[PDB]
């Protein structure tokens, strides 16, 4: 069911925010991957929809790209939290495990 | 290249019409394949039986003289022991041949009635003097195609690509959606500043060919339109419909359209979502079965729809199928005179 | 011709256990899917049609689920006669197409 | 553009429980509710979605009959009912709607979050 | 008074694309066929393209056909010429002209926007 | 490639019909040239006027009340100072529109009469209550084509190849022959165990194209069938026949078929063996002569058959010929209403 | 290659007809470009409205009994407080459907009257018992093409080449000219000993294709003739004309022809000199204007000619234009029954 | 496309004098000719249409003549504002075609 996979730990570089997060798509997903940022004491925030586009309120430095099954997202804002990847290609929706950063 | 046949995947209720409400199908399909990013989404589309218009199912009462809508209400109660009408969702104006030029704009606030074209006779809604058009949606799913940010079209549950080019914004019970120029209404707000949809409904010019969509394709498109126009003009001049002439009004491409039939010498139409038929074995598995919607479609008096009838031997006679087999049946050529639906 | 993908190809379980077989279609086939049970040297048997309906004379432990692209066949309690090859067939389009087949086997220590 | 949730809930295993998400600012009738849950460390999973206009709902195949989704449409709130053992189902349940379109599957605004046991 | 103001003309490299816009006022723009007429420097007037009062029928000059695309917006009361594959001799002063209600003639013209096609 | 025209080589008697007995011709010819050994033989074929069916030439008598067939017999004698019917040779069951669903099975043993569809009126045979279908054969000669031992077909006296593929065994007055699916019956026993011929006569599906006989050929075959069906549907909806519409029912290939004409506003048909016409000079030698059967065919009131009429100036107007010459005559477009042949 | 449309450059007066005076157009153009020496000349051609025939504008008076043409003359004077006829210039013989077989040869010397086909009713000329056909000419100019000495044809003021091949000598009021087989009469004596023109007028066979003028061209010529014949046969069988069926009688090539329309349920014809239309913008400049003869043609009740009508929204609906745009209007399919023009 | 020939290309005269401008068509254009007056940096102005009619607000000194192939524009008295480029346009056939234009200039000693 389009399993999304990640590596749950990533080292924090602090202000040098040039860390890339990769979410693997088992099946073809085109560009239907969304990126979320959930702080431990906060509700999740949608960051990138359609895997390459900015939603409203997202910081300008944030960006994303990918197609097919690569879906690599580079963090560019604290904001050290776990990041989740879903697929909005086909139901049922499946989220990634999440990479704490 | 049209398919050998098109069969209604989903068929709505049958509502009687006269020969003047018949129309030639839109046999044009738009590809709009300039975008390749696909994202899933859920939406409400208009339920089958409501894509064209919403019916009122009224009645005409004859006094003569001008009656008061109290005795007629009692007379209607005694009579059963009709005459539908269409609203325009943009302005809630009733449409009917009996109405002079249609456009019975005042039904609730302006007045509680509007007379027919004939002065003496009047028409009264069966339901209270208000329009209910809210529970007319069905939930669907699709794959959006949006290029960078502007949506091209979507592929619905039936695998058919429905483009949003030329779509007009239209609001139904608080849900601002888009009325696709193939007919269907889809609950999508992706359109940013597309033009609000004119009250000319589907009778307006569909265009979609002034973009010069392969003039070789438009050649056969115009040829099929001319054949359908010949059939329709014959129907209106003779005032009678045969099954072979009714078979010419079938939509030749998958998508939303109209299905027609004769039930007890009454011309009927229904909303239909046509799907492509590749072989005749798809729709006629057994001897007397027409496979519509995954089941043996129930014929009444031996007629199904779109000129398909049950033969004298019990075989399903599709006029397109019979012509390809070089078989001739007088049953498919018998012309039945359609009585005028609204004399008053 | 559209491809019905059946996973897993091999499904090993034990008698008295639920078996979950999944059929995935290349494109949506609406509710027109069928399940056939075939044993070695014996005619294939229609179990489930229209993805939910049970054929005549079929035990109630066989059930069908799903619509569109993803479907599911479930055996409530695997009896010793239920360890066969199970194949999903659709016709929402011509031609009729089958799945690759899923074999149900008894697991042992 | 906000959803209100109880925040927490306690109940013994094997007892049915119900959730709620009061919302305002979007008429509540045009946006699918898209209920999801956050397992403690195993990541989000999509439970299902419901159309508040007609109550039509779509469920996860893996989840399915575990819970049902209802709606009131009078008070702008949606309900989930669980019919299962509370054990192995202890997680933070979210309700969230898209804003790019009526029924896109990426969620813009989220609920506060409620914890079940 | 009938007023036609055309804008969008400027220096363009050969082979590129330019779009001209003409704004109409003082008359019912939706009931008239509007033409584009260009005058090359030191040369006579030359008809370019016509769009019908509803925009369904469009015609172009032989030297223009296949490259330009006339269009109109009755709601905006604006007439568009979309020049594509611009070549060296496409440079001219482009007028947006209004056809007579019955006639074959251009009773009202615009001031004319100069289009220069050179690298 | 159809010829420019086909003319009846042999034409049978004219029998009145209604517009519902009209049928589109079978414009399909089978080659079956897989065998090359030719042997001569003699045979009896059905005489022209009997290939389709054998007529009874009965009468309908009106009392009302139920008459006894004695006064009507006397009344019929006084009246002249009709109403044909067809038998099925397999079972001797009378066929007629007046008979309810046809199939007057009992004519000799079961009963001496069978009533019409209308209860009051009855039909009585002119001849005694028995069927004579014995002196209906003509002697011919041909060249058999039998490959090894199984006959493919034969070339008759007219040089036309008639294949025995699909032929059905049928017995006429003790002579067990074969009914070729082109219509003709031939006294041949060469068939070993071909299927006995079903009672569905020539109305049954002729097949012969499901063998995929050059689908390019079937393209124009279906096109001609559609043109004939358009003409036939127009005839049945308008209930009137013009000569130009009657010219569309002509068989486009040589072989056995039907010839149609209007004699005094009565629709007629006759058995015809069409032959290919290569030039218009073949069939119109002189000014007012139509050459049929080696002679000037006798027109009645100026009409010959198959839409051919005599012009105001005395010229033979063939609708196919006139269209090729880009000449138009209002005489070929005048529609005459055909009175219903069997009111009761 | 026919143009997309043909519009009357010059249109004559409208004269009522019945459906039996309708005719298919001559869509054939002759090139005759074997000569290349051009010389200018001036000539008189027949004025538009007189090329086909010269009208009398008579009246039919009903007594019954046989009236004397004195009370009817007084009755006609009181009635206004008609019934045209055609002369043959070769012999001055009146032509009309009421006349038995036409050919009222005696109008001045033989008798002062000639009765209708019905015995009781009579027809009387409005004008005195004489034929005035002298002031029926208009002055034109052209470029002759005469090879060595024998004229091929000429190019008239409209840039159209009119060949003199097959032209027949005909004299109108002392001016011996030539009646071109495209219909027009031209005051030319260049013909030395061409055959005097038979009294069969334009109903006679036009030939011009037996010369085998590119049989590929005649293929589409015959196809268009068959389409027009289908429309005309439908018109005569149904006895009703729609605008889409009337659009099939339009001349498809520039030159002289007939224009048809319905004015108050009356079938009209007029002499027309058609010119080629290259774009639809030529003839519809503004919203509700049809450009005929350099002006907005005046519609009456919303109908112009040749099936062109004014739409409900005020748009000029040309049936040829609408079909190319894949637009359908029930207004162009409404069949109006044409009352018989001459009951007596 | 038919060629409208306009001669002479240059026509130099003096104010208060008649100006005769001639347009010649490749083939006959009937009476469908138009005359346009255009001044530098200003919109062209329709003077004469149908070869005789005068447009609205046009001074009476402008007159049109001719039919068929040869046409003529005449200014009865050249005013100082009449020294512009005058172009003849026809539409008897598609496409609309213009003449080469004739420039009217003031002559000096």
């Amino acid at each position: 069911d389009i399993v999304m996979t990640q590596s749950h730990k990533f080292m924090s570089t602090s202000i040098g925010d040039r860390v890339s997060i990769t979410c693997k798509a088992s099946q073809d997903v085109s560009t239907a991957v969304a990126w979320y940022r959930q702080k431990p004491g906060q509700s999740p925030k949608l960051l990138i929809y359609s895997a390459s586009y900015r939603s409203t309120g997202v910081p300008d430095r944030f960006t994303g790209s990918g197609s097919g099954t690569d879906f690599t997202f580079t963090i560019s804002s604290e904001d050290l939290a776990v990041f989740y990847c879903q697929q909005h290609y086909s139901a049922p929706l499946t989220f990634g495990a999440g990479t704490k950063l | 290249k049209f398919p050998i046949y098109t069969i209604p995947d989903k068929l709505g209720p049958w509502s009687p019409i006269d020969i003047h409400h018949l129309s030639c199908p839109n046999n044009l399909v738009v590809e709009d394949e300039g975008c390749t990013n696909l994202s899933g989404f859920s939406y409400m589309e208009l339920k089958v039986g409501y894509i064209s218009a919403i019916k009122m199912n009224g009645f005409t009462c004859t006094g003569h003289f001008r009656p008061t809508p109290d005795a007629c209400r009692a007379a209607y109660n005694w009579k059963m022991a009709p005459s539908v009408a269409d609203l325009d969702p943009y302005d809630r104006s009733l449409h009917s041949p009996v109405f002079p030029g249609g456009n019975c704009s005042g039904v609730a606030v302006s007045s509680t009635y509007c007379s027919t074209n004939h002065d003496y006779t009047i028409w009264m809604p069966e339901n209270p003097r208000l329009g209910m058009s809210c529970d007319i949606f069905t939930n669907s799913r699709g794959k959006r195609a949006s290029k960078g940010s502007e949506t091209c079209g979507f592929v619905d549950e039936r695998g058919l690509y429905k483009s949003l080019k030329g779509a007009c914004k239209l609001k139904l019970c608080g849900v601002l959606g888009l009325r696709l120029m193939d007919g269907t209404w889809v609950a999508m707000q992706t359109s940013n500043e597309t033009k609000w949809c004119p009250p000319g409904q589907l009778v307006n010019l569909h265009d979609f060919r002034s973009d010069e969509i392969e003039p070789l394709v438009v050649e056969e498109l115009v040829k099929k339109r001319e054949e359908c126009l010949d059939a329709l003009e014959s129907i209106m001049t003779t005032k009678s419909v045969s099954f072979r002439r009714l078979s010419h009004l079938r939509k030749l491409v998958p998508g939303f359209g109209k299905a027609y039939t004769i039930f007890n010498k009454t011309l009927m139409e229904a909303d239909a979502h046509y799907k492509s038929v590749r072989t005749w074995n798809e729709i006629i598995p057994s001897k007397g079965c027409l496979r519509v919607g995954g089941r043996c479609h129930p014929h009444v008096n031996g007629v199904f729809f779109n000129g398909i009838i049950l033969g004298p031997d019990g075989n399903v006679l599709i006029p397109e199928m019979q012509s390809s087999l070089l078989q001739q049946h007088m049953e498919l050529l018998v012309s039945s005179v359609i009585p005028l639906m609204h004399p008053l | 011709e559209i491809v019905l993908t059946q996973s897993p190809a091999t499904l090993s379980l034990s008698p008295g256990e639920r078996a979950t077989l999944s059929c995935r279609a290349s494109q949506s086939v609406s509710s027109y899917l069928a399940w056939y049970q075939q044993k070695p040297g014996q005619a294939p048997r229609l179990l489930i049609y229209d993805a939910s309906n049970r054929a005549t004379g079929i035990p109630a432990r066989f059930s069908g689920s799903g619509s569109g692209t993803d479907f599911t066949l479930t055996i409530s309690s695997l009896e010793p006669e239920d360890f066969a090859v199970y194949s999903c067939q659709q016709r929402n389009n011509w031609p009729p197409t089958f799945g690759g087949g899923t074999k149900v086997e008894i697991k042992r220590a | 553009v906000q959803l209100q949730q109880p925040g927490a809930e306690l109940l013994k295993p094997g007892t049915s429980m119900k959730l709620s998400c009061k919302a305002s600012g979007y008429t509540f009738s045009n946006y699918w509710m898209h209920w999801v849950k956050l397992r403690p460390g195993q990541g989000f999973e999509w439970i299902g979605e419901i159309n508040p206009f007609n109550g039509g709902t779509n469920f996860n195949e893996k989840f399915k009959s575990k819970a049902t989704l209802t709606v009131d449409r009078s008070s702008s709130t949606a309900y989930m009912q669980l019919s299962s053992v509370t054990s192995e189902d202890s997680a933070v349940y979210y309700c969230t709607i898209p804003l790019s379109d009526y029924g896109d599957w990426f969620f813009a605004v989220w609920g506060a979050g409620t914890t079940v046991t | 008074e009938v007023q036609l103001v055309e804008s969008g003309g400027g220096v363009v490299q050969p082979g590129r694309s330019l779009r001209l816009s003409c704004a109409a006022s003082g008359f019912t723009f939706s009931t008239y066929a509007m033409h584009w007429v260009r005058q090359a420097p030191g040369k006579g007037l030359e008809w370019v393209a016509v769009v019908s009062y509803d925009g369904r029928t469009k015609d172009y000059a032989d030297s223009v056909k296949g490259r330009f695309t006339i269009s109109r917006d009755n709601s905006k009361n604006t007439l568009y010429l979309q020049m594509n594959s611009l070549r060296t001799e496409d440079t001219a002063v482009y007028f947006c002209a209004r056809e007579r209600f019955s006639g074959a003639y251009f009773d009202y013209w615009g001031q004319g926007t100069l289009v220069t096609v050179s690298s």
